[PDB]
């Protein structure tokens, strides 16, 4: 079949900054190339077609080029809102194939966490589980390492994380670390540990509690 | 306007089959194709194949031929494309798009979008449980649900800066999901904080308020 190869996966810019994401078609496409955009949580947004016409609304900033098998989308000075993902799309002919994806995040600087350390709810030990919780937040960049620690002996079963989108206010990233134990091993300790380790810092930054306390 | 309006999520077993639809209105309905676009989670945009409702023929992405079937109906300026035989692989969100009548047709108009699980897991409901101890940060930890979104707030909306609401994790065929608040120290516990969680779903709406242990 036809296809589209987009470049780059990721790209990182700041503000009033220039950047260009390519396409490649693997056969002669003449000239029936679109862009889209697609913000978080959204639904994507026709910006240019015929490879470099604009759609109405769309800021002259956006900029399509490229014939045949090259393609690129150059976006001038970028803006807050222009931060998001991007798509090309072959757009005449069968089959309407679409680019891989681009993402384009937003560049701050370094940021230590804000890290909170949660002891089980009792309600959940009611229930026979016991989840700890631990938030690292506001951070960058998003790379990030938390261990977990059970009367100071590491532990990796049950570790569940998740990380956010990039913040829009401030671009920094957050995640969240769940250690899951039931009732009874949880009872059966005292000390849990929280760790995260960031290029921010040497020393981890450790937050901890006492079952007993 | 230009308008597409696309039938709510739906949760089907594996092997099933599902229906979708699309209204549109502000337009000739018979005048423009229609296109079906699949987005799996975190991931790209992906072309099905259209349907033309002027003389109800067809073109399909080779990869979704016999998976999908499109059809409409002229009357009712309605939509619909039917998936069989599901898998997981088929859980994503899925749109319909009119194409541009140009010149060469560009995708223009996007609905909403229709989301799909295809899982043998059962629609449950989340426990809710409490996460507590110049700022300070609280937290609201949602766990074993089915299936996704549930929505968070903090005192319905009263407090949406310093909200972190993380995206769910898939627990042993079960959703979990976290969601800390920061709020300054002289604030807590003076004034109550309450994480307000909705799982539409189920049509369950919890209430946990915060306490100080």
């Amino acid at each position: 079949e036809l296809q589209m190869t987009q470049s780059p996966a990721s790209l990182s810019a700041s503000v009033g900054e220039t950047v260009t994401i390519t396409c490649r078609a693997s056969e002669n496409i003449y000239s029936y190339l679109a862009w889209y955009q697609q913000k978080q949580g959204k639904s994507p947004q026709l910006l240019v077609y015929n490879a470099k016409t604009l759609a109405e609304g769309v800021p002259s900033r956006f900029s399509g080029s490229g014939s045949g098998t090259q393609f690129s989308l150059k976006i001038n000075s970028l803006q807050p809102e222009d931060f998001g993902s991007y798509y090309c799309q072959h757009h005449y002919g069968t089959p309407l194939t679409f680019g891989a994806g681009t993402k384009l995040e937003l560049k701050r600087a370094d940021a230590a966490p804000t890290v909170s350390i949660f002891p089980p709810s009792s309600e959940q030990l009611t229930s026979g589980g016991a989840s700890v919780v631990c938030f690292l937040n506001n951070f960058y960049p998003k790379d990030i390492n938390v261990k977990w620690k059970i009367d100071g002996s590491e532990r990796q079963n049950g570790v569940l994380n998740s990380w956010t989108d990039q913040d829009s206010k401030d671009s920094t990233y957050s995640m969240s670390s769940t250690l899951t134990l039931t009732k009874d091993e949880y009872e059966r300790h005292n000390s849990y540990t929280c760790e995260a380790t960031h290029k921010t810092s040497t020393s981890p930054i450790v937050k901890s509690f006492n079952r007993n306390e | 306007q230009v308008k597409l309006l696309e039938s709510g999520p739906e949760l089907v077993k594996p092997g099933a089959s599902v229906k979708m639809s699309c209204k549109a209105s502000g337009y000739t309905f018979t005048s423009y194709v229609m296109h079906w676009v699949k987005q799996k989670p975190g991931q790209g945009l992906e072309w099905i194949g259209y349907i033309n409702p002027y003389n109800d023929g067809t073109k399909y992405n080779e990869k979704f031929k016999g998976k999908a079937t499109l059809t409409s109906d002229k009357s009712s300026s309605t939509a619909y494309m039917e998936l069989s035989s599901l898998t997981s692989e088929d859980s994503a969100v899925y749109y319909c798009v009119r194409g541009g009548y140009r010149p060469y047709y560009a995708m223009d108009y996007w609905g909403q979008g229709t989301s799909v699980t295809v899982s043998s897991a059962k629609t449950t409901p989340p426990s809710v449980y409490p996460l507590a101890p110049s700022m300070v940060t609280l937290g609201c930890l949602v766990k074993g649900y089915f299936p996704e979104p549930v929505t968070v707030t903090w005192n319905s909306g009263s407090l949406s800066s310093g909200v972190h609401t993380f995206p769910a994790v898939l627990q042993s065929d079960l959703y979990t999901l976290s969601s800390s608040v920061t709020v300054p120290s002289s604030t807590w516990p003076s004034e109550t904080v309450t994480c307000n969680v909705a799982h539409p779903a189920s049509s369950t709406k919890v209430d946990k308020k915060i306490v100080p242990r």
